[PDB]
């Protein structure tokens, strides 16, 4: 077994902490047991892990999870709400070959929403569920119990985990609600990274990233807004404040409407990045294996497919997917004594109404 | 930073 403690920092996350403990073999059962928790400016998460890598003789794994999660949306630069949740996951893992693995699982989650600041898109989802709270009060509550079928696919042919120079990584994760759940929806996420070395020593690499998200309701319901996709920040569209890209809250009057610059995410998302990895100027060859310079072009959009631009014609059409943000800049990664580090400086050359800018972004990791 | 201590 082992335990660990992490400390880190990010521009969007603030000072972050992590700790965990794992019993390598829980009293002869062969199921590894673990307890992990992490915390940053807007999220507190904890779990109990219970996994066995050889549930069957030929590799199939059996995984259990029991989790608690506290999410402060205002501190993740969204319109304000509080989501406290807990649940369990049972996941089977099937390695198809050397570069592919599949996973299927059944999950239960309880979400307890509170402290929701009235806005059109959020309330629209509440209306689809049959919930009609006051539009002038921030002292509300919404609770749901959901059962989900979760599938996943990971392709990994990366030459190296730290600082890849060749190969691709693809991760597709989906879920759908099982009838009987309070929510009725599906949700799909696709992430890709492709490294192409353009020189023999693999110091000059071209990197293409894509990230896609789509989900909608079933049966006249919508997707819960706390399941929304976002874009902007250090890992999606650099130079943009975290989560700023996409629809903005259209606030209900307190006790007619008000446009805002508070992003609310959305149920469709698309991000793409083109990055040129180079050797690092002004650093010795002794410290090459531990640093990575790159120059990038980032873009992304987020939209709300159920935005009703008829009822709200005086506002921007938030269902519009074509308002594509763009940025360009230089990044620096360093495997520092304080852990994996990442500087980035980016100029958002293409931005839209209410998009907030974060030119300098900085991250020290706490997991590696 | 991450510190890992096998017991
Ligand atoms: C909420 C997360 C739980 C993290 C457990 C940390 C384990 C630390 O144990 C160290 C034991 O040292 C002796
Ligand atoms: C993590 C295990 C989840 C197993 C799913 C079982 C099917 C869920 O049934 C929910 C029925 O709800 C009735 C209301
Ligand atoms: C797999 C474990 C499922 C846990 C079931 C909890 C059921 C919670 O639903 C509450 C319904 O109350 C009305
Ligand atoms: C493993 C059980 C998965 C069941 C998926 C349920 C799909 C529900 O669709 C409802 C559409 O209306
Ligand atoms: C009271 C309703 C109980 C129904 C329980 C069904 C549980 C498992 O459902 C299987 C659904 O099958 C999914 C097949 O996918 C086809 C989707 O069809 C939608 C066409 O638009
Ligand atoms: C012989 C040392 C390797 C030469 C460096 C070539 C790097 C070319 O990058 C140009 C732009 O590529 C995109
Ligand atoms: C230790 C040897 C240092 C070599 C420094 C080379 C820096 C190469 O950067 C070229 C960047 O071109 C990007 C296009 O703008
Ligand atoms: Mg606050």
């Amino acid at each position: 077994g082992s335990f660990n403690f992490g400390i880190g920092y990010g521009t969007e996350s603030g000072v972050s902490f992590q700790a965990g403990v794992q019993q390598d073999n829980w009293l002869g059962t062969g199921y590894a047991v673990g307890i992990n928790g992490t915390k940053n400016d807007y999220q507190t998460y904890a779990e109990l892990s219970v996994t066995n890598p050889y549930f069957t003789v030929d590799g199939v794994s059996l995984g259990g999870r029991l989790f608690y999660n506290d999410f402060q949306a205002d501190d993740a630069d969204l319109s304000d709400y509080t989501n406290k949740s807990y649940g369990t996951d049972v996941t089977l893992g099937f390695p198809i070959n050397e570069y592919n693995s599949l996973r299927a699982g059944l999950g239960y989650v309880h979400n307890s929403l509170s402290n929701m600041q009235p806005q059109v898109a959020m309330w629209r989802y509440l209306y689809s569920m049959g919930e009609h709270p006051s539009t002038s009060d921030q002292d509300n509550s919404f609770k749901t119990d959901d059962f989900t079928f979760n599938y996943g696919w990971t392709y990994n042919k990366l030459d190296r985990g730290y600082f890849p120079t060749d190969g691709s990584r693809v991760n597709l994760t989906g879920k759908v609600t099982i009838p009987g759940s309070d929510n009725e929806y599906y949700k799909v996420t696709l992430d890709t990274a492709t490294y192409v070395p353009i020189d023999d020593d693999h110091k000059w690499v071209v990197l293409g990233r894509t990230r896609w998200g789509y989900g909608d309701g079933l049966g006249g319901k919508e997707m819960p807004f706390y399941e929304n996709f976002y874009a902007g920040g250090s890992s999606t569209v650099r130079g943009f404040q975290s989560n700023t890209i996409g629809p903005k809250a259209v606030y209900f009057p307190h006790q007619d409407l008000s446009k805002s610059d508070d992003a609310v995410g959305g149920n469709a998302m698309a991000v793409a990045s083109l990055e040129f990895i180079t050797p690092t100027p002004f650093i010795s060859d002794k410290y090459a294996n531990s640093v990575r310079t790159s120059f990038f072009w980032d873009m992304g959009t987020v939209w709300d497919t159920n935005w009703d631009s008829s009822q709200y014609s005086g506002y921007p059409d938030y269902s519009d997917p074509s308002n594509i943000r763009m940025s360009a800049g230089i990044a620096l990664q360093w495997m520092s004594p304080l852990g994996p580090l990442v500087f980035s400086y980016a100029q958002p050359f293409k931005k839209y109404d209410g998009d907030k800018a974060e030119q300098f972004q900085f991250n020290i990791g706490k997991t590696w | 930073w991450n510190w890992s201590k096998s017991f």
